[PDB]
């Protein structure tokens, strides 16, 4: 894999060259599908290597959900240095994988025939996506994972072709996804920034480093936060707020070029607070009107090979909508709330308007990139500030 | 499909 465009220029893409995506070299000046919709779809699953079998995972079965939890906990995305690994909780996986419209055949597992061990996974969820001047029903692809012992045997192309086939059967021909690797061809390139909330732990586990010109005591003062948020009328989102949160989000997202189009039921699913999964706080003003909201989701990482610290508690910026409260003040309060809730670090991308507050709120730039991709859709690339889509 | 980032 290539994590920089430089390394990707020298690479050859034996699988992705076969797929309806633009080539890494060319510039795109068109808008539309790479190839027309297929009107006959392969009925049979693609063939796996001998000894492995497809199994659709019923995540409503607690035992099967735990198997998926364990596959990802042991084999999912690590940082560049193999020090941290995502640790999606079972309840988070239910949130991410059973939104409105979820389908069981889109929870696509691979098992060893003899032992029944779960060794592979890929998922699709439906989403309406606004890309420039087009709204398209698409899927979001997530949680592609191959067991470490199965790596480099080209199982991932089979997983991708099989989820593609299963999505084609439902009449959907475009997809959106992110990756830390460079593939043909990014529609936008984003970067994670990190806001330290627990500097001592972050430095101990080498998530962050102590600046050579700074001492620990000074570093802890640099990152100290108020005990309580400052914005008048900030409170957790409630059921009665679902319509106005939907309204605020829909109007706020029109300014970006890659965004979700959420129904009111989807807004309920993605924003209604669930402890240790998703937090949403609204600003209810002196007239009783909701004018702003902030949100962040919970995604810890395993700290590998460490005798004392085992997990890094991380909050991820989700969607933050401002119409009367300054975005800077909203995000300051998100930091205070995350600190109150025990998070070690607050993460945010440089997309939407986030660059307006990242440096001011003492975020530090992270390593690597988060590339955004469309499958079977040709359009010009865009700057990070025009990406208005956040995936789990 | 996320990327695991830490501080540069
Ligand atoms: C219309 C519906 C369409 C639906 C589908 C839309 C497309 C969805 C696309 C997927 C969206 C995923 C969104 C997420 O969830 S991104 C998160 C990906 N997951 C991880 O990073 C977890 C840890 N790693 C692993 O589990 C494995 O290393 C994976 C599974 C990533 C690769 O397994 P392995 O290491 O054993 O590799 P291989 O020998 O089988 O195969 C190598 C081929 O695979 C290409 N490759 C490597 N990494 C990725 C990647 N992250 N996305 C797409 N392709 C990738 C690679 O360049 C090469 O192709 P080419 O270079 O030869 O051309």
């Amino acid at each position: 894999p290539a994590k920089t465009m430089e390394e990707a220029s020298k690479r050859s893409y034996q699988f992705w060259d076969t797929q309806p995506v633009p080539k890494l070299g060319e510039v795109v000046n068109t808008h539309g599908p790479v190839e027309p919709d297929k009107d006959n779809i392969r009925q049979e699953p693609y063939t796996l290597p001998q000894g492995f079998t497809w199994d659709a995972l019923d995540l409503g079965d607690r035992g099967v959900l735990k198997e998926l939890y364990t596959l990802l906990n042991e084999n999912y995305v690590e940082d560049d240095d193999n020090m941290f690994r995502f640790d999606y909780s079972p309840e988070f996986l239910l949130w991410a994988l059973r939104p409105p419209g979820w389908l069981p055949q889109w929870h696509c597992g691979v098992r060893v025939v003899s032992s029944r061990k779960l060794v592979g996974f890929i998922s699709a969820i439906p989403a309406n996506i606004h890309i420039y001047d087009t709204e398209k029903k698409m899927v979001e692809i997530n949680f592609l994972c191959v067991h470490k012992k199965l790596r480099s045997k080209r199982v991932a192309p089979v997983l991708i072709r099989e989820i593609t086939r299963r999505v084609h059967l439902e009449g959907i021909f475009q997809a959106v996804y992110t990756a830390g690797v460079v593939l043909p061809k990014p529609v936008g390139t984003c970067r994670y920034w990190h806001r330290s909330l627990n500097p001592r732990k972050l430095i101990e586990v080498k998530f962050s480093h102590l600046s050579r010109n700074m001492t620990m005591q000074r570093t802890m003062k640099l990152y100290r936060l108020p005990e309580t948020p400052k914005t008048a009328g900030l409170r957790p989102m409630e059921t009665k707020d679902i319509p106005v949160v939907h309204q605020l989000l829909t109007r706020y997202l029109k300014q970006f070029h890659l965004t979700p189009v959420m129904s009111q039921e989807e807004v309920e699913h993605w924003f209604y607070p669930q402890e240790n999964i998703i937090d949403t706080f609204v600003v209810e003003n002196a007239n009783g009107e909701v004018t702003d909201f902030l949100s962040f989701y919970t995604l810890p990482s395993t700290i590998m090979n460490h005798p004392t610290h085992k997990s890094l508690k991380a909050a991820y910026s989700f969607y933050n909508v401002h119409t009367q409260t300054p975005l800077l003040d909203l995000m300051s309060d998100a930091l205070v709330l995350a600190k109150m809730k025990g998070f070690d670090v607050f993460n945010a991308l440089d997309l939407m308007e986030n660059k307006t507050f990242l440096e001011k709120l003492k975020f530090g730039i992270g390593d690597g990139n988060l590339q955004y991709y469309l499958y079977n859709w040709k359009c010009p690339s865009m700057g990070a500030e025009k990406v208005g889509l956040v995936l789990q | 499909g996320k990327q695991n980032s830490k501080l540069r």
